[PDB]
């Protein structure tokens, strides 16, 4: 799947997150290869996949 | 109203984690580590309202400071610990206030003061600091202890306390 995220629209491959967790009403993420970062979604805007990875 | 934000903050050490495991499972977990923050959630029943406390274990030594301040936005209500044997604790938490207040861009943010660790046999700050400094900053101080559980309830249901009148 792809997570789409925001103070700029961004976009990774739910292959490269590593950890996340769902925090007051957005879902928090961590992704990394070899780019590596953080990012965040409104839980009703995220993807299944990610939901999943819960 | 019936979901509430709570953040936890402090240095390493404190008992951030085992404060809100005490909240969460009703007893003292030993060797209770997680690396990164975490996310808990409770059912509970404060002043006769059942609310629901989404709770955020902060990292001790968190990797992404814009994250950091993400979370401190996002937070409702933020619990800021010391512990009672750990100066620099304390002294941390000038900071934590005047960042929290920072980041949310506000002068009057729902906190609660907690200096955990109160089970000890010695303290090196005292009762008479972290009160004064609690008055100061107008907010309530309560001190606890994740090992016996003193103090423990107190310290979350008074933040809830401290959103509901904003
Ligand atoms: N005596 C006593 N020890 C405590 C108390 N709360 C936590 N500790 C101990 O102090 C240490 C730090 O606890 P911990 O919960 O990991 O603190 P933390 O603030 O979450 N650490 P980190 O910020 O690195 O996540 C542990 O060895 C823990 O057992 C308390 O109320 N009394
Ligand atoms: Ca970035
Ligand atoms: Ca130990
Ligand atoms: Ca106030
Ligand atoms: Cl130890
Ligand atoms: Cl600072
Ligand atoms: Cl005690
Ligand atoms: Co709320
Ligand atoms: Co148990
Ligand atoms: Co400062
Ligand atoms: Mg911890």
């Amino acid at each position: 799947a792809t997570v789409k995220f925001t103070g700029e629209e961004k976009q990774v491959d739910i292959s490269k997150i590593k950890w996340v967790i769902r925090w007051g009403q957005y879902i928090w993420f961590k992704y990394d290869e070899d780019a590596k970062g953080w990012g965040y979604v409104s839980e009703k805007d995220a993807p299944k996949e990610l939901l999943q990875m819960l | 109203m019936t979901e509430y934000k709570l953040v936890v903050v402090g240095a390493g050490g404190v008992g951030k984690s085992a404060l809100t495991i005490q909240l969460i499972q009703n007893h003292f977990v030993d060797e209770y580590d997680p690396t990164i923050e975490d996310s808990y959630r409770k059912q509970v029943v404060i002043d006769g309202e059942t609310c629901l406390l989404d709770i955020l274990d902060t990292a001790g030594q968190e990797e992404y400071s814009a994250m950091r301040d993400q979370y401190m936005r996002t937070g409702e209500g933020f619990l800021c610990v010391f512990a009672i044997n750990n100066t620099k604790s304390f002294e941390d938490i000038h900071h934590y206030r005047e960042q929290i207040k920072r980041v949310k861009d506000s002068e009057d943010v729902p906190m609660v003061l907690v200096g955990n660790k109160c089970d000890l046999p010695s303290r090196t700050v005292d009762t008479k600091q972290a009160q004064d400094l609690a008055r100061s900053y107008g907010i309530p101080f309560i001190e606890t202890s994740a090992k016996t559980r003193q103090g423990v309830d107190d310290a979350f249901y008074t933040l809830v306390r401290e959103i509901r009148k904003h």
